[PDB]
């Protein structure tokens, strides 16, 4: 199976710079063409960089032309991206893409995020939702910087019924998210349950039992 | 845009041993087919494509005859090949559309029969 | 400069309808247009590449058509797994551009939410900071007024919302209201109450809790 796997992405400050990478296999890297595409928040998509199976041309729009690099090393089955002079617009998702004529990328990996900002990390704050035929309970991940944080229950064991909402940006400048998960009511008490969150750009992971308030 | 040896018109007799018609690309940049689609258009029509990503050539059935030399494509050559009988009938523009990742371009030749 | 258009940004239909969805460009590109699905938390996919060329694959539901200017990417019998944002780019012209997308949503029969308040951790308490939320669970439509009373007081300006994403497989959504309060005003009353008005609601519904009970 085809199968492409983005990696670098970092919070970053503004004029700086960052080495995006994509491991490529279940096909032959040197015959295509390659390229990426960023989805910024408002979830538009940009086309950024592409490149010839051979490496020789490399292609960019004018709003990324003269400070990103597209690369690959076709020994290595691995793709590139170089983004020097950092703006606050080249916050995004980055995807790289297997490319044909055209431009159709006829697979995409699962992205990495970038943001640049002055502002430092922080991590989140994780605090119960606790429950009070059906209960619902939850955790409420505040005050963290940059996005993404990725929530789980029970180390994933917890699937079913299981809500995590889009991140509210306050008007502190941090982020804030809930997640909450729908149970039996005979659950509460009996059943354990965990929040495990993971906030990568400050290198942290918190993991908080919920249980019915006493 | 990709640029061509352009040709206004090349004629043919029933002594000819095939129909060519030339397309040349001068400053082709593509490294492997997977970034290459080729389409050769008569009045309006999709005539031939060749999808380089799938290997895959395409022909309606009154240009069945109709193929390009692969192996010639990257250095620019997408000149389409077809029997007497299939252009004896469709003399006239042809038109060549040759496309890479993020460049394209297009020429025009009309074939005309002479004795 | 090319531009696509996709028009509009937002299509809600019925599932078994056939489907088009339309993209425009700003200048011919005759049949170079691809279309792409992206279903949320995933990232795009190819549908359609060459205006109508199939991907191996693709649910054969999937089809396109047009030339020149004007596309229609066709999907014959719409199914609750189709939800997502559908993406048009160009094959020619320069840059290759994507579309602003064109966000599917299902229709579906009126399901109330279920409603439930939480109140403060007390942890949270302690830092100067309450947190009250009020979670609507797998409602339709996605309408709904949530308003916050604080012993029966109408809160103003100290509240955000959230929503998903329609479910692909019960096309409903879920929303949370989060009303954030000092420590000191959150100690100063008593009733927190999460008022919710929705079409599934013969009346109103409200949600609350006493501080400290
Ligand atoms: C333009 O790009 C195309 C592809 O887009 C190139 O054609 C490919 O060339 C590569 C390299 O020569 C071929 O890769 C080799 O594939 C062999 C098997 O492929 C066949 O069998 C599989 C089933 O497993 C089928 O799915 C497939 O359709 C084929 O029928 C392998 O046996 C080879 O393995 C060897 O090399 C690897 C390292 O790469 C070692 O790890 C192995 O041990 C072994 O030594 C190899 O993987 C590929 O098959 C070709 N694809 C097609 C579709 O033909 C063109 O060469 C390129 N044009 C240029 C560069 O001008
Ligand atoms: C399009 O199809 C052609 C075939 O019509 C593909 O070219 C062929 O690629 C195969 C596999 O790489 C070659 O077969 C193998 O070649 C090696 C090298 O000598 C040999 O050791 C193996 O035993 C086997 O013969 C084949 O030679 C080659 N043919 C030609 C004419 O180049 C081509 O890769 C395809 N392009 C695509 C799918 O983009
Ligand atoms: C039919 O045959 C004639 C004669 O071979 C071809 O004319 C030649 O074309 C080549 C390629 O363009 C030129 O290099 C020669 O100078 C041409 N010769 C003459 C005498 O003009 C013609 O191209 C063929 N027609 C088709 C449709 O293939
Ligand atoms: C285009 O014409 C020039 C001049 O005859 C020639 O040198 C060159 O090889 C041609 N290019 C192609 C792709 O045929
Ligand atoms: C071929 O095209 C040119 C313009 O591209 C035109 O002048 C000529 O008449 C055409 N030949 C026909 C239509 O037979």
């Amino acid at each position: 199976e085809v199968k492409l796997v983005e990696s670098g992405g970092d919070l970053v400050k503004p004029g700086g710079s960052l080495k995006l990478s994509c491991a490529a296999s279940g096909f032959t890297f040197s015959g295509y063409g390659m390229s990426w595409v960023r989805q910024t928040p408002d979830k538009r998509l940009e086309w950024v960089a592409t490149i010839t199976s051979g490496g020789t041309y490399t292609y960019y729009p004018d709003s990324v032309k003269g400070r990103f690099t597209i690369s690959r090393d076709n020994a290595k089955n691995t793709l590139y991206l170089q983004i020097d002079s950092l703006k606050s617009e080249d916050t995004a998702i980055y995807f790289c893409a297997r490319s044909l004529a055209g431009n159709a990328m006829d697979y995409w990996g699962q992205g990495t995020s970038v943001t640049v900002s002055s502002a430092s990390t922080k991590g989140p704050s994780v605090f119960p939702l606790a429950p009070s035929g059906t209960a619902a309970l939850g955790c409420l991940v505040k005050d963290y910087f940059p996005e993404p944080v990725t929530v789980s229950w029970n180390s994933g064991a917890l699937t079913s019924g299981v809500h995590t909402f889009p991140a509210v940006l306050q008007s502190s400048g941090l982020y804030s998210l809930s997640s909450v998960v729908t149970v039996p009511s005979s659950s509460l008490g009996t059943q354990t349950y965990i929040c495990n969150v993971n906030h990568k750009p400050s290198n942290t992971k918190v993991d908080k039992k919920v249980e019915p308030k006493s | 845009q990709l640029l061509f040896n352009k040709t206004k018109s090349v004629e043919f007799t029933f002594g000819n041993d095939t129909v060519v018609i030339p397309c040349f690309v001068t400053n082709m940049e593509a490294q492997n087919t997977t970034e290459v689609y080729v389409k050769w258009k008569f009045k309006g029509r999709d005539i031939y494509t060749f999808d380089g990503a799938l290997n895959k050539s395409t022909v309606p059935t009154d240009f069945s005859s109709a193929k390009i030399e692969v192996s010639q494509l990257l250095k620019g050559d997408a000149s389409l090949k077809m029997d007497k009988s299939d252009a004896v009938s469709h003399t006239g523009n042809y038109t060549c559309e040759v496309t890479e990742l993020t460049r394209e371009g297009e020429t025009i030749i009309e074939l005309k029969y002479r004795v | 400069d090319i531009v696509m258009t996709q028009s509009p940004a937002t299509l809600s239909v019925t599932p078994g309808d056939r489907v088009s969805l339309s993209c425009r460009a700003s200048q011919t590109i005759s049949d170079y247009l691809h279309w792409y699905q992206q279903k949320s938390h995933e990232s795009p996919r190819l549908l359609i590449k060459f205006a109508s060329q199939s991907i191996s694959g693709i649910p054969s539901r999937f089809s396109g058509s047009g030339s020149g200017s004007d596309f229609t990417l066709s999907i014959n019998s719409v199914e609750p797994e189709d939800v997502g944002v559908y993406y048009c780019q160009n094959g020619h012209g320069f840059p290759r551009t994507f579309g602003g997308g064109t966000k599917l949503e299902i229709k579906r029969t009126v399901a109330a939410p279920s409603v439930f308040i939480f109140p403060p951790s007390d942890e949270q308490l302690k830092s100067g900071t309450a947190s009250v939320v009020c979670l609507l669970n797998n409602f339709y439509p996605r309408e709904a007024k949530v308003q916050w009373k604080v012993d029966n007081a109408l809160q103003s300006g100290n509240s955000q919302e959230s929503v998903t994403e329609q479910d692909s497989k019960d096309s409903t959504y879920s929303l949370s209201s989060t009303l954030t309060l000092s420590k000191a005003d959150y100690e100063k009353h008593k009733v927190y109450a999460c008022e919710v008005t929705h079409q599934g609601l013969s009346s109103p519904v409200t949600k609350s809790f006493n501080r400290g009970e």
